[PDB]
């Protein structure tokens, strides 16, 4: 009996580089006998020079999904382990690039210039690493910096329906960074990622042209995984993206990351767990599924002085589907996410672009995320499209309806159009406390509600043009200081009557 | 040297072979059937590799009459299908053997079903407007030369005669060359467009391939990479600009389902295959058109139960730059060709691109309509004479302008006895410009109705 | 005053089917996700 | 002699051990990851026996860079966390390492997290009223001591300051302790939190327990017993009442569900875990008092889609007390600490635990503010003048109790300077059957903002 | 219900396949021959008997889910104990109607059925005559008195806990009230 | 329907994994198969025709099912006998 | 009817359709109550509750619960009702006299103890 047991252990122990051989090829997982050292998710490469994971370790077989070209495995490949963990490429050199999950460039362009590798898989910073978020990620949307915002370490759910808007608001997010970028101060200077999972390849070509035309490819990398590539790819994408990411916040760059979207994330790490036999829970996901995702949201945030004080804040985008927020995947990215722009496609057909739902989305991290002058114009903002809000079902009887909130739903009216805004037009944050004010103060309660966005246009384009002291020192103190509030009061009296209303009525 | 089959479970067939011959992924496999009327050469795919030299296998035709251990040979190259000018005016079926005249293709060059997409350096977005002629398309859900077009709709929401319209529509002037796939249609209405195609004398420049429904899921799912391997072939060796109708696209999901169990994959969210976003993704990123060289894609897509939250419609729905949305409710209320105004959608409608003038319009009407939909659950129970008079204004404004999206199609000769109608893109914008600024409340309801533009919407109400 | 006190009525009452309707939408939730789990898990112990 | 990792799957891991090596169930097991860019000593914990000496373990740590066959060492007892004085003033993980300064309290005594609640013959026969000296909560939600508490919050309506009140409670007037277990926190609000007790110097009468959600559920799920442990020793061995903070008991819930699918085990229900009822059970069962000493627990719940029924809020609720509700609709007066009256309850509220001149004021305090909440609509719309003089006397009543409902409190000492005031139980009832006959109506409402008791209201008013 | 939930458990860790709400086929076999066990015996068998009050919580008064019908299909009658009663201060909160006893009426002691004899009809039409009058404006005074009768014979049926009133004491307590005493 | 229900007892018998509704995969490929063997033949064959008048119990009135949508595809039109028309005088 | 004969089968039809109408009324009836239907409607609802009500009978086995005798009706006298009430005889008769009552004569005797 004992000598079966001592001999055993010395086989065991008895376990140049190793060879496994494939025995089992499907679907976009090969099984590999052999490979006796191989570590939970080591890089293999196989010998029509394709890549797997290793993301499952029997008694007898490794489990290893395929990355790529699947088509070109076959039963008895000889593989051969490499000696590293997933790792990815980083560097400045990936700003303006297209890359795929494993930081190869796919853009067609020349080699990427490499400046370190990190990998996918380091922790994230730890309780004690970071710090509270109190710098503003400004979006250059009015119906978030004002009601919902953003502070550079946030992680902010972009949820909503399919075709509401949330590509759109992620891309003016990105192209709202470039007023920062010029001024070359690192602390202003915002990076992006925009990180395409599952796209078709011709969207991301249309969101590559929409950050051209915008300039945001001085600073914008893409990683994309189109619909064309592989589970294992769709599955990386957002861990690409969190690995190039990382290595700009470690070294105190501000980074915003948008993964677009985590729902095809998730659809494809279940394609690769069912694949690989792992018992289902709900919704077929895997039980790791919100580990998938809190393991790649939490790495965003901001960290403390002594690791450089850099940031890296995540827009995750959701599809629900006929707007159930209560679903498995939208339940867990809205308890993991700091908060959550509901988009919904009522709003977004009732003319209501960007259609962000405010009075059910929410920020937790509040108004340490807005500057103070968007602050003392934007706190009453909620509490007005709060009581428009109850107060619209009375707009059939405004003649019957006490003057005392006759005013305020004329007021939540104006407000209404006044967060309305043209996609690709991302406005600064010195324009939109300007924008705001005109609403909050009741300035636009003399004009016509169907008037209101092109009084707000030529307002700021007045402005802009003949008063840039306002905006400047708005955006040089951070605050509407009185003797800016005054001047400001004045010229938008003296811009009203020039003004011309669709009826061609007066203005005050 | 040559193989053996082993087990046989429905279309899916487990084939040994010796140690050294195992063939790669997606060979085609040839076996015998040697029973009476069914003896046929049969053709295997090989899906997965088993290991112990077993490979899995889905059959393109029926499994009956297949007996263990019959000899396998194995093709040395995967499915492949005739491709070249000469296939234009010719019906196929999935293996490219042609229906009408059986023998025919083998001379040509062939392609291989199985090719990768083109790479995103190829790709460039598409903004030039297609002009349907039909008033709710070309005003609400504007099509895109060269951009890849949908059809949803529920089951018999009447898809397949809409995209018969827009064969009839499109086709009919296209200088290029055009591809029908038929996957997991009903034959009948494959005959049907057959005829016409030949009657209208369109089918000289037409490729057809039908792998309708009577066929087992091997076939329905070869036969969408088959027919697109004919459009990848005059998109790329010809640069002759091309449309691919493709109905049905789901039966290629839809048949994927069928074998996922028996290839031994575990069944996902309702019922689907795991490899559902692969498999699909892996099909549609190949119907995108390069730059220089475009695809009109116009696909149909099957809705199960009508629950456009199903997983094979939810993940469709990313591949695409129009989608057309039929649904019942809608049809329900005779508003056939029943576009379901809201949930539709395009890319190209934006006013960058189709200009503010059609914009603004679109705006209107959709505003209109959804303010309408969320009238009607007060309008079924408190009752029209209740709500404000904006409200009951807007209310008899929507009910007009959602007759006035209906359109007697030419395709619809038979549901309707009148002939059809096109309505040029300028008096689709003028007659809803007009509509949704009350221009029109003066005329009876029923004067809309299935009306093909502005002057026979004078002749009707004048008629009323 | 009618119209008051049969608006209250009607407000009452369609509170009274928003409540029932939203306990009917719950069970048909929790059926639907006990449905799609059983049907899941029959085709895992049937491999 | 020790054990050998066999099998990997994601974060469940199969060890092999000698014939008599086996280790008990719930055992911590320590492996090595050496890979140099992950190098963890990686805990995992037993929970079955696969058969033939195998035991299949859950990892509490990232499973990335293990080896098949790296040696597994048995610790011979279940995951320990350090218990003592000592643990006041710092932040744990889940198995008891300190985040502040690593390697801190290994020198403590060590508890084993898994051990059974008291014996049914140490449980106290009757539900002793918690004395927390907070006006609404004494007088409309009387806590247990003993009891559970369910406490819905949400974004800055004041949960953390209720929170660092109610820490300042316990410490000081019960000469008490408190336990936050992080069950699933957000890194980002976990540091919030951290900074925010350490600026308000709380943090020094206070144990944190923090299972981030960048966890594998292992620790999520065991988070909650590790800090439940740490109250256990406070409660035995110091003879402390206790305050167990739990966020988010629903968290812990969800991660028990993961871990069992994890393990294979088939679904229940919505898709929780078989087990649910027990393992909650364990959890809760365990926070009580015995021997004249308590374990009081405060737990946030979440609630999936605001569905009350949901077997994970369902069995949550089964269990605890009472129910402390937060609303922005409070907040927003500045009626600190934003208890909201009406949607709030306790299961103590009853004239046979409770007084029945507590019940009874407690009762007439609900039905002036159930009247108000009733008139508010009218008070929006019509204004104040359409009320009847009966009416406006009411209102003008309601609207000083709501106010008197708001207290200085000892969390508000921070910013305001202002020292926090405990307002007695017979002090709160007097104060509230006096209000509620009207006889403050001629003071102004101003003269109730956050104000500690009657004698302290005359003072504020005669001041004003 | 939590037996239920418990067999429930112990099925699903033997995999057993689930039915309906995830509970396994024989969780009706589960209560069915548990309170099967509870009987009058006869004459022959010793005369003795067991009387079986199971509880079931349901959710939100869902009376008509899958434990609760299968107990109600087993057991002899229910007191529904409505929590929207319970809440008015109702307390026991017994729901008229749909609370029943099928067994019942052959037991009850000759006293107190010509004293309840009508009850049960008296309180469910006062429910249904409140439900209509909270919202009129006036009513006939035959119809004020019954419902002034009905609140009278709620307030009298109302107890507080640990109270247990003896037989002879039940039926006197509800002469005052069905012989109009209260008025 | 009826059809449908005895070959998913046919394939539970035989053990294979059930899809959605706990059919089989092919539920689709039994009626497709079935009633797309119907139709107007060509003067090439005689010019025959066979004509299908397949039924469906929809359980509960719900035109939008599984196995009502399926049959609904693969058949050329729809008579959808309401039961409420049925009861209010309206027959057929 | 050919079966239970004609007049038979025409009166099971109207008191169907009269009983379908309501039901197809009820989503409007649980919100606003009977009033606020049209008058062809209203007509239609006083007597749908009152065919409802007597599609009630005292059963021989009820009387075990309810103390009160049984009643048979004999298929002649069902029918005579059911025809005098959908033609609309009884609309002048309180709801409350149609419960647990066996055939017209028990109905009038029920009416004046009303």
């Amino acid at each position: 009996a004992a000598d079966i047991e001592g001999a055993i252990e010395d086989y065991v122990s008895s376990f140049r580089e190793e060879i496994g051989t494939v025995i089992d090829a499907g679907d976009g997982i090969a099984h590999v006998e052999g490979l006796p050292s191989v570590m939970t998710q080591e890089l293999l490469e196989f010998p029509g020079g394709v890549l797997g994971v290793a993301l499952n370790l029997d008694e007898h077989s490794v489990g290893a999904v395929i990355l790529g070209e699947f088509e070109k495995i076959e039963e008895g490949q000889q593989v051969k382990r490499t000696g590293e963990v997933l790792s990815v490429p980083v560097g400045d050199a990936f700003l303006g690039r297209v890359v795929n999950p494993l930081g190869q460039p796919i853009d067609g362009q020349g080699d990427i210039a490499a400046e370190t590798r990190r990998a996918l898989e380091l922790q994230a910073p730890s309780v004690v690493q970071r710090q509270s978020v109190s710098e503003p990620l400004q979006t250059g949307i009015k119906a978030i910096d004002a009601m919902t915002p953003i502070g550079r370490g946030q992680r902010q759910l972009i949820i909503g329906d399919r075709k509401t808007g949330k590509t759109a608001v992620c891309v003016d997010t990105i192209l709202n960074q470039r007023e920062a970028w010029l001024t070359g101060d690192p602390k202003q200077q915002v990076r992006c990622v925009y990180v395409a999972i599952g796209q078709k390849g011709t969207t991301i070509a249309s969101v590559k042209r929409a950050l051209e035309e915008g300039g945001a490819m001085e600073y914008t990398t893409i990683v994309a995984a189109p619909a064309s590539d592989a589970a294992g790819f769709k599955w990386l994408a957002p861990y690409t993206g969190s690995a190039i990411g990382q290595h700009w916040m470690y070294n105190g760059k501000h980074v915003l990351i948008v993964f677009d979207d985590l729902s095809k994330q998730a659809d494809a790490y279940r394609a690769i767990s069912l694949l690989l036999r792992r018992p289902p829970g709900r919704e077929a996901f895997p039980g790791d599924v919100f580990y998938l995702h809190s393991r790649l949201l939490e790495r965003c945030a901001k960290l403390s002085d002594e690791l450089g004080g850099g940031s890296m804040t995540g827009l995750p985008i959701i599809e629900t589907k006929a707007n159930d927020i209560s679903a498995f995947i939208p339940t867990n990215v809205i308890s993991i996410t700091d908060g959550q722009c509901f988009l919904e496609s009522d709003l977004f057909n009732q003319g209501v672009r960007p259609a962000i739902n405010v009075g059910v989305s929410v920020s937790r991290v509040g108004g340490a995320a807005q500057i103070k002058a968007m602050k003392e114009v934007a706190g009453s903002l909620r509490l007005d499209l709060s009581q428009y809000r109850e107060l619209e079902a009375f707009a059939a009887f405004a003649s019957d309806l006490d003057a005392a909130s006759k005013a305020q739903l004329d007021r939540g009216a104006r407000l209404v159009e006044l967060l309305k805004q043209p996609q690709y037009s991302p406005l600064a944050v010195e324009e939109q406390v300007v924008a705001i004010f005109l609403g909050t103060q009741g300035h636009l309660d003399s004009v016509p509600v169907e008037d209101v966005q092109r009084f707000e246009s030529e307002l700021l384009e007045h402005v802009k043009a003949s008063h840039s002291d306002i905006f400047d020192g708005i955006r040089e103190t951070k605050k509407l200081s009185e003797e800016a509030e005054e001047k400001l009061v004045s010229v938008i009296n003296e811009f009203k009557k020039g003004f011309q209303a669709s009826d061609g009525s007066s203005v005050v | 040297t040559a193989g053996r089959v082993v087990r046989i479970t429905g279309p899916v067939v487990d084939v040994e072979f010796p140690r050294g011959s195992v063939p790669e992924l997606f060979n085609a496999l040839h076996a015998e059937i040697t029973f009476g009327a069914l003896a046929k050469t049969l053709t295997l795919e090989v899906a997965q590799h088993l290991g112990d030299s077993l490979v899995r296998c889905i059959s393109m035709q029926p499994t009956d009459g297949l007996v263990r251990g019959v000899e396998v040979t194995d093709t040395g190259a995967s499915i492949s299908v005739p491709v070249g000018d000469g296939v234009k005016g010719h019906v196929f079926n999935a293996l490219g053997d042609c229906l009408d005249d059986p023998g025919y293709g083998k001379d040509f060059e062939h392609w291989s079903i199985h090719r990768k997409p083109p790479a995103f350096s190829d790709l460039e977005p598409r903004t030039e407007m297609l002009e349907t002629g039909l008033k709710v398309v070309d005003l609400l859900t504007p099509y895109v030369r060269g951009g890849k077009i949908a059809l949803f709709g529920g089951a018999g929401v009447g898809k397949t005669v809409l995209i018969q319209e827009m064969i009839n529509r499109i086709a009919r002037n296209f200088g290029g060359t055009s591809v029908f796939a038929g996957v997991g249609e009903r034959t009948r209405e494959g005959n049907d467009l057959w005829v016409e195609l030949a009657d209208a004398n369109v089918l000289k420049d037409t490729a057809l391939v039908f792998g309708q429904m009577d066929e087992p899921p091997g076939t329905r799912m070869r036969v969408a990479l088959s027919a697109l391997t004919m459009a990848e072939f005059f998109r790329d060796e010809q640069g002759q600009d091309v449309l691919l109708f493709i109905d049905n696209i789901f039966r290629f999901t839809q048949a994927g389902s069928e074998v996922s169990t028996l290839l031994g994959r575990m069944p996902s969210a309702v019922g689907y295959q795991p490899t559902l976003a692969d498999e699909m993704g892996e099909l549609q990123e190949r119907i995108t058109s390069t730059r220089g060289r475009s695809i009109t894609s116009m696909q149909a897509v099957y809705v199960p139960a009508d629950d456009y939250t199903d997983p094979a419609p939810a993940t469709t729905f990313a591949h695409l730059d129009a989608t057309t949305e039929l649904s019942r409710a809608v049809f329900s209320k005779g508003i056939f060709p029943a576009v379901d105004p809201l949930a539709s959608s395009s890319t190209i409608l934006d006013p960058a691109i189709v200009g503010d003038e059609h914009y603004r319009v679109a705006q209107e009407v959709i505003r209109i309509l959804q303010r309408y939909k969320d009238l009607q659950d007060i309008i079924a129970i408190l009752g029209i004479d209740e709500l404000s008079e904006e409200d009951k204004q807007l209310v008899n404004r929507a009910r007009r302008i959602e007759r006035f999206l209906s359109q007697n199609m030419m395709a619809a000769e038979q549901f309707t006895g009148q002939p059809g109608s096109t309505v040029p893109l300028k008096e689709t914008i003028e007659a809803f410009d007009k509509l949704t600024k009350g221009e029109f409340d003066h005329l009876p309801e029923q004067a809309f109705f299935l009306i093909g533009g502005l002057d026979d919407l004078a002749k009707k109400a004048e008629s009323l | 005053a009618s119209r008051r006190r049969a608006m209250k009525s009607a407000t009452d009452n369609a509170d009274d089917l928003i409540k029932a309707l939203t306990l009917a939408a719950n069970r048909e939730r929790q059926a639907q996700i006990t449905q799609e789990i059983s049907e899941i898990v029959g085709g895992a112990n049937a491999l």
